[PDB]
């Protein structure tokens, strides 16, 4: 099976400049002269893939003119003359050549922007829910930039560990913001115990906590 | 314009089997080779099968010869996967998509040029179970939510207002629980002035448990 293999990565970029990722194939994808079988293909977050190039240097339609591909043999390159936000995504090579069809690993294009702290907002858990015997306390982090944050929840001022799970968003296409949401997940009856709940949100030695009283 | 329509996804025991169906328009269906890819979560594309336009030959990946067989429905314009002796390696996202035309002397290549929107095949030995749905409910900005809840297989849809309401919505990646079940939040961002004008109702979509449920969220 014909391996390919890119390079980089993951690809930060400032909106404007040019972006490369290049594919390596570990067999020659010239069937014939002007006929290379490498494709390009960009999957957005929670889209299916999209056909970017084909046959090397073809162009997909209504693939913008921003794009391009070129290449001979076993080495290609997608190139993106300006980079703009909703470019964010994964980038893939692919060879047609012989089956199986093979991909390369992926390219995650990164978007480089000015540092945005949180919008932080608090939950309780609903009525509906703790009629169930359970307790979900949810933390949103909304629309920030880096993605490194720390939640840390607190629970009468004792720092909670083990009893929370996070998840983060796709940079956003148009702002390049992150957003995250963290869950506590107590027992009802631990939850009836307590009186504060508190989110405490740090990016470099800045903490903001949002709270709220159970009483 | 061309449209690729999957169906059959869900959840099967280890060694099950499961039918995935992927429908074709606005092209001569019986022209053109029909090609599966797949996504394992968290992992990038892997190529399963290909089958010509006359279904003169088709094609598969090692790991799934013998025990996936491709077909296709010229008549129905439809492809198909018969997935039998599933694994765990066969969870996945699985796209259809339009390939070169075969119906020609020598075949000429387009690019996968056209993609499905995706099914999920999970592969396990747990049940299905449908989730709740709990509101997260509520500076000039208001965030506003919904939790989905104790969900099994992947995945959940979630629209806000019947697909009206785009602008602000935050949908976050599942995550698995330690109960061996999802949980999912889905939150926006809105006017504290219209809290009282209008309203907010998630809709959440788990095709797997037969559960399509629209919140409220006050």
């Amino acid at each position: 099976d014909i391996v390919m293999t890119q390079s980089p990565l993951s690809l930060p970029v400032t909106p404007g400049e040019p972006a490369s990722i290049s594919c390596r194939s570990s067999q020659s994808l010239l069937y014939s002269i002007g006929y290379n079988y490498l494709d390009w293909y960009l999957q957005k977050s929670g889209q299916s893939p999209q056909l970017l190039i084909y046959l090397g240097s073809n162009r997909a339609s209504g693939v913008p003119d921003r794009f391009s591909g070129s290449g001979s043999g076993t080495d290609f390159t997608l190139k993106i003359s300006r980079v703009e936000a909703e470019d964010v995504g994964f980038y893939y090579c692919m060879q047609a050549l012989q089956t199986p069809y093979t991909f390369g690993q992926g390219t995650k294009l990164e978007i480089k922007r000015t540092v945005a702290a949180p919008s932080v907002f608090i939950f309780p858990p609903s009525d509906e829910q703790l009629k169930s015997g359970t307790a979900s306390v949810v933390c949103l982090l909304n629309n920030f930039y880096p993605r490194e944050a720390k939640v840390q929840w607190k629970v009468d001022n004792a720092l909670q560990s083990g009893n929370s799970q996070e998840s983060v968003t796709e940079q956003d296409s148009k702002d390049s913001t992150y957003s995250l949401s963290s869950t506590l997940t107590l027992s009802k009856a631990d939850y009836e115990k307590h009186k504060v709940y508190a989110c405490e949100v740090t990016q470099g030695t800045t903490s903001v906590t949002k709270s709220f009283n159970r009483g | 314009e061309v449209q690729l329509v999957e169906s059959g996804g869900g959840l099967e025991q280890p060694g099950g089997s499961l039918r995935l169906s992927c429908a074709g328009s606005g092209f001569t269906f019986r022209d053109y080779a029909m090609t599966w890819v797949r996504q394992a979560p968290g992992k990038g594309l892997e190529w399963v099968s290909s089958i010509s336009g006359s279904g003169g030959n088709t094609y598969y990946a090692d790991s799934v010869k013998g025990r996936f067989t491709i077909s296709r429905d010229n008549s129905k314009n439809t492809l198909y996967l018969q997935m039998n002796s599933l694994r765990a390696e066969d969870t996945a996202v699985y796209y259809c998509a339009k390939d070169r035309l075969s119906i020609t002397i020598r075949p000429r290549y387009y690019g996968l040029d056209v993609w499905g929107q995706g099914t999920t095949v999970t592969v396990s030995s747990a049940s299905t179970k449908g989730p709740s749905v709990f509101p997260l409910a509520p500076e000039s900005t208001a965030a506003l939510g919904c939790l989905v809840k104790d969900y099994f297989p992947e995945p959940v849809t979630v629209s806000w207002n019947s697909g009206a309401l785009t602008s602000g919505v935050h949908t976050f990646p599942a995550v698995l629980q330690s109960s061996g079940l999802y949980s999912l939040s889905s939150v926006v961002t809105v006017p504290s002035s219209s809290l009282g004008t209008k309203t907010y109702t998630c809709n959440v979509d788990h095709k797997p448990s037969n559960t399509k449920v629209d919140k409220r969220v006050e």
